[PDB]
């Protein structure tokens, strides 16, 4: 078969893998949405914040950092939302179907503005 | 000796003698006649 | 436990003009003599694969160590 | 007693032959009707290194 | 899937059937040649377009042919 | 000669395994098995790459592709003087049998096979491709 | 009359270059993947 | 003169570009001893410099406003202004070499078409043959004009292959 290998199969991998988002199945699909939608929304914000064009700016740093990254977060739920699309148009999670999968676009859109929105409430 | 000289008539061996003595004929003419650019 | 010792074999071939007149003699392919250009450089591109010419490992070992 | 006779030097006329309007000589006839009968080698070979061909009895002429 | 032919200048040398490497040509009964024998190209949707056929072919012109067409998984050579 | 039964419990090489393995693929659309039987254990050489050792007796591979299989189809064959077989096995369990087709190797001429796609005329007589114009699609003069 | 507003480019380049762009290449990609019935 | 051209002797920048050649020679000179060997090249230099200029000025030739010697190749011209030593001879000059040699090969590769084995002698050179074949080349433009009147030059259209139309 395939070639094992620890890294492929580990029970201490195995286990973390397993309560991720995306594998913790028995959760509606809005609900991964949203806590994947933070986790990315939270982070997007710092590399455009330290070294965007405004970066030296003393407080419009902040504000052109975080709505860049808003931005950002609105084209990544494009992506997801016409992935959906394409991909689904006829198995044994609710997320790999076309009504889960656009719960899950959607969830991830509040998610990832709420967590740029919170990222930026961190700053000030 | 006779597949000695069959070897120097390879094709090889007789383009170098040729262009050896092609090239020494051009060269010698213009070590004594420098410079040709009109027949003259 | 096989000894280090020197082993050669005497006059193992013959220094001659022929094969210098007969081009491709080291490959069966290219011996029976050229009916296209292709074979001038499949002449050249194979004259030195000593490992094609002969599945002998004996006989490829003394064309390198005199290469 | 069908086709050229063995040895014979015969010129193509087959337009997809590698050999058209060229000089071969006949190796054998086949006698059982078959489609091509005729057997030719030649003294140049064609792209793929071959050498002889079948052709059919129209498609083969005497020289000249 | 592409498209091949065999021509009535096959000899049945058998030499398209071994070059062929997914079994696409086979040899049947044939009277219009002294062996007997002609190729066959029952399994075209397996053929992958490699041309390795008329690479054996002897007869000039070419006795059996290959016309690349409609690409697919198989026709594509695909093991994804 | 009737069509062999597969038996998927055959044993398999003793094979570490690989990453030039299957795919995806054979989990959607189909994969190939091929079987043989070995008189005594031997080293062959695996069409993805890496040696395995065939077991005595009946020996079970699966490949992700054709052509695969008759790869290792003629090296068992010409080497090891072998008479393998492999099948076509779809997702929803149905399995194709093919190579040998009708038991005997194509390049063995055999009586009850029905000539296809041959053409009564040579490369030279097909017709020019103003002829199978507005067909309906792109046709060859070959086709017709 | 003619003569369109000072701010026109400030709305137009970023609509043609930015926003009509995702619009249409998102359109493109639903087509080519949507399946036949 | 011709298209605007004057004679290189009576040129200004013909011998202007004389001068220059010749004072960088110079300034390469006066850096060695008399007659030491690098002084004795540069003084050969300079001599075969000024017998050049000489030359191309006794040879009548035209020079531009580059001052440099322009050739005339319309044979109507050369041969009204006496410049056939330019372009119109060596035209002449050539072609007598060209298909000497062209000649030459042709009699050699019909020769040995005749032979068992034509491409071993076109690999081996057959040496003898090949020398008697280059002497008598000499006369090969008459050898070449019989053989087109004779209609023994070109092959017959029905003796060449070509491709499917
Ligand atoms: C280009 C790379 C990059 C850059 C420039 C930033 C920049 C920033 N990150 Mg981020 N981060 C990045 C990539 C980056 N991160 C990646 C790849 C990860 C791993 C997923 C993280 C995980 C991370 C965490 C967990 C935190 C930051 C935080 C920060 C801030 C740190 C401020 C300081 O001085 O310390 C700043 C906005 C901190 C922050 O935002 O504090 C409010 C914070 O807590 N980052
Ligand atoms: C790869 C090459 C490269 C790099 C490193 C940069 C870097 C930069 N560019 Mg430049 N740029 C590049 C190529 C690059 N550029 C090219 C080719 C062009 C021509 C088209 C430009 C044109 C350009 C312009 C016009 C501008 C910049 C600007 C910038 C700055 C901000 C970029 C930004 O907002 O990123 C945002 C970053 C992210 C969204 C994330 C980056 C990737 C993260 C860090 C990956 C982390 C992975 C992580 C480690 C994985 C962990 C796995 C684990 C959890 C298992 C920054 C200094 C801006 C500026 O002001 O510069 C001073 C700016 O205005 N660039
Ligand atoms: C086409 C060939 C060719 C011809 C027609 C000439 C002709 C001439 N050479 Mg030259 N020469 C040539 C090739 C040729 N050379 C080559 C290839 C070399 C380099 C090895 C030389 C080296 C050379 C020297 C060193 C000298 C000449 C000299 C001469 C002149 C008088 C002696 C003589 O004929 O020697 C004929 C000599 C050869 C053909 C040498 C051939 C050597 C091998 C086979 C090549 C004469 C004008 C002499 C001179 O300056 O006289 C005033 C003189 O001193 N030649
Ligand atoms: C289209 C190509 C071309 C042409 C037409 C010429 C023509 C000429 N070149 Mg030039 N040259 C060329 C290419 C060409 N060159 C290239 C590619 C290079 C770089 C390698 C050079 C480098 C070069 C140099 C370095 C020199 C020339 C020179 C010459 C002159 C030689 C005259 C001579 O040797 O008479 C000799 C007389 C003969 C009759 C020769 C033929 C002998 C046979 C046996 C006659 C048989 C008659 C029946 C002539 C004007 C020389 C010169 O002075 O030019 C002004 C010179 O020094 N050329
Ligand atoms: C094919 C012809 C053509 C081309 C190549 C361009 C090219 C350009 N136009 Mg122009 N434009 C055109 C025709 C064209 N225009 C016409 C007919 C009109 C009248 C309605 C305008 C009105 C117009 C405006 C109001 C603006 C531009 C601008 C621009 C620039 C950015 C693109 C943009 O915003 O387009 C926008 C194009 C339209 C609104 C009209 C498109 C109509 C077709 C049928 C769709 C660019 C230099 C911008 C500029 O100058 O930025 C500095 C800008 O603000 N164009
Ligand atoms: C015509 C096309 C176009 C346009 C209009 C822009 C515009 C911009 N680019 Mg560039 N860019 C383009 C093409 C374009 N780009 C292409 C093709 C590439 C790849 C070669 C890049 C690569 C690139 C990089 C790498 C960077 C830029 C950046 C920028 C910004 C520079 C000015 C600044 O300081 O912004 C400051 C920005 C702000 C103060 C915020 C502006 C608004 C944000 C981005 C979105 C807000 C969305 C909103 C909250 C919600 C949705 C609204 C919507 C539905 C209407 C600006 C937003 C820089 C930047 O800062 O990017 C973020 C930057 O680093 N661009
Ligand atoms: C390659 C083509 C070509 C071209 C464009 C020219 C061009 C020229 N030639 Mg030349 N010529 C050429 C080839 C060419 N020639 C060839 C191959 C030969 C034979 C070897 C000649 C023989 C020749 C002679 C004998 C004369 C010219 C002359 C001329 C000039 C005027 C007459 C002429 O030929 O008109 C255009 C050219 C053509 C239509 C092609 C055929 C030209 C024939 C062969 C010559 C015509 C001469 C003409 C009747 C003279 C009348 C008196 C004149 C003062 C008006 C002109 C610069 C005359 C001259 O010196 O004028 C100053 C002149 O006396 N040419
Ligand atoms: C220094 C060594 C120079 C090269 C000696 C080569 C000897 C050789 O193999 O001779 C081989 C032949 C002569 O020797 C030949 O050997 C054959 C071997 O099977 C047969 O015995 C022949 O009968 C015999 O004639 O050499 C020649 O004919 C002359 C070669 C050219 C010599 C002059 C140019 C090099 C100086
Ligand atoms: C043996 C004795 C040999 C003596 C000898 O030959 O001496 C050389 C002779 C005579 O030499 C001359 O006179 C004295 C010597 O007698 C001098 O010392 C010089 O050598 C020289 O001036 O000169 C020539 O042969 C010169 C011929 C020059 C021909 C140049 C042709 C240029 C035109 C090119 C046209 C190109 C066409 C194609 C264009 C296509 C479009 C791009
Ligand atoms: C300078 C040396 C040139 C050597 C040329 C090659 C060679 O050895 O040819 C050797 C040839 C001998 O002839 C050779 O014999 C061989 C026998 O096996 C083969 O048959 C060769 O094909 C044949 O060319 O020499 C000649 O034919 C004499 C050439 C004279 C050239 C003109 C000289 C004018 C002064
Ligand atoms: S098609 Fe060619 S290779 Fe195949 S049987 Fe006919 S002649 Fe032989
Ligand atoms: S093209 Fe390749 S796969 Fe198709 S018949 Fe010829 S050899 Fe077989």
């Amino acid at each position: 078969g395939m070639l094992e290998t620890p890294v492929t199969s580990a029970p201490i991998v195995a286990t973390y893998l397993s309560n991720l988002p995306a594998y913790r199945t028995g959760v509606a699909p809005v609900l991964r949405g949203v806590e994947i939608g933070l986790a990315h929304g939270f982070l997007l914000a710092g590399p455009f914040i330290k070294l965007g064009p405004l970066r030296n700016v003393p407080e419009t740093a902040e504000i052109a950092g975080s709505l860049s990254a808003a931005g950002l977060v609105l084209i990544l739920a494009l992506c997801l939302s016409i992935y959906g699309s394409a991909q689904f148009q006829s198995a044994r999670d609710p997320l790999f179907s076309a009504d889960g999968w656009s719960e899950f676009a959607a969830g991830f859109l509040v998610g990832g503005e709420a967590g740029v929105a919170w990222a930026y409430v961190c700053t000030q | 000796m006779k597949d000695f000289t069959t070897y120097l008539s390879t094709a090889p061996v007789i383009a170098t003698i040729w262009f050896t003595f092609t090239a020494g004929l051009l060269i010698e003419i213009n070590r004594y006649f420098p410079d040709p650019l009109v027949f003259s | 436990a096989k000894k280090v010792k020197i082993a050669v074999d005497r006059n193992p071939v013959e220094t001659s003009f022929e094969k210098w007149a007969k081009p491709g003699h080291f490959s069966r392919t290219l011996s029976k003599g050229p009916n296209t250009t292709t074979w001038i450089w499949n002449l050249h591109a194979d004259a030195h694969d000593f490992d094609s010419h002969t599945s002998d490992l004996e006989e490829i070992s003394r064309k390198v160590f005199s290469a | 007693e069908v086709g050229p006779k063995r040895g014979s030097l015969v010129k193509i006329l087959r337009p997809e032959s590698y050999w058209f309007n060229q000089v071969g000589k006949v190796v054998s006839v086949d006698q059982s009707g078959v489609r091509y009968p005729v057997v030719v080698r030649f003294e140049n070979q064609n792209y793929a290194g071959v050498t002889t061909n079948n052709y059919a009895l129209d498609e083969v002429v005497a020289a000249k | 899937a592409h498209i091949v032919k065999i021509y009535d200048t096959c000899i049945g040398c058998t030499q398209c059937v071994r070059a062929c490497p997914l079994d696409v040509l086979e040899m049947v009964p044939w009277d219009g040649c002294k062996a007997s024998q002609m190729a066959s190209a029952p399994r075209t949707e397996d053929c992958v377009g490699c041309k390795r056929c008329e690479t054996a072919c002897p007869t000039d012109f070419l006795s059996v042919r290959v016309y690349l067409g409609s690409e697919s998984t198989r026709s594509m050579g695909l093991s994804y | 000669w009737t069509v062999p039964t597969l038996n998927p419990d055959t044993p398999s090489p003793i094979f570490g395994g690989s990453t030039g393995g299957l795919l995806r693929k054979a989990q959607t659309e189909e994969f190939y098995v091929i079987t043989w039987e070995a008189k005594k254990e031997q080293i062959f050489e695996m069409p993805t790459g890496g040696a395995a050792i065939m077991r005595q007796g009946p020996n079970l591979l699966k490949f992700g592709k054709k052509e695969q299989c008759l790869a290792l189809t003629t090296q068992l064959r010409n080497k090891f003087k072998l008479t393998p077989c492999f099948y076509r096995v779809f997702p929803d369990g149905k399995v194709q049998y093919l190579h040998p087709a009708d038991g005997v190797y194509p390049e063995k001429v055999n009586a009850g096979r029905v000539g296809a796609n041959q053409n009564m005329r040579r490369i030279g007589q097909n017709v020019n491709p103003i002829k199978v114009k507005f067909s309906g699609r792109m046709m060859s003069p070959a086709e017709i | 009359p003619f003569v369109p507003p000072s701010w026109a480019p400030s709305v137009f380049v970023p609509l043609t270059g930015l926003v009509l762009p995702a619009i249409a290449m998102a359109t493109l990609f639903v087509y080519i993947e949507k399946e036949a019935p | 003169d011709i298209a605007g051209l004057t004679p290189c002797s009576e040129s200004k920048a013909y011998a202007k570009l004389e001068k220059k050649e010749l004072k960088t020679l110079e300034k390469r000179l006066k850096q060695y001893e008399a007659d030491s060997a690098p002084a004795v090249a540069l003084k050969a230099t300079m001599e075969r410099t000024k017998a050049r200029f000489a030359n191309y000025a006794k040879a009548g030739l035209l020079c531009g406003n580059d001052g440099l010697p322009h050739l005339i190749a319309d044979p109507g011209l050369a041969l009204k202004y006496g410049h056939a030593g330019e372009v119109f001879i060596p035209t002449f000059g050539f072609l007598y070499v060209a298909g000497y040699i062209g000649y030459v090969g042709r009699q050699y590769l019909i020769a040995v078409k005749g032979e068992a084995k034509p491409t071993d002698k076109e690999i081996i050179i057959d040496v003898p043959l090949a020398t008697k074949l280059a002497w008598q080349g000499a006369g090969w433009p008459l050898a070449a004009v019989q053989e087109l009147q004779r209609g023994t030059l070109l092959e017959k259209e029905e003796n060449i292959t070509v491709s499917p139309r």
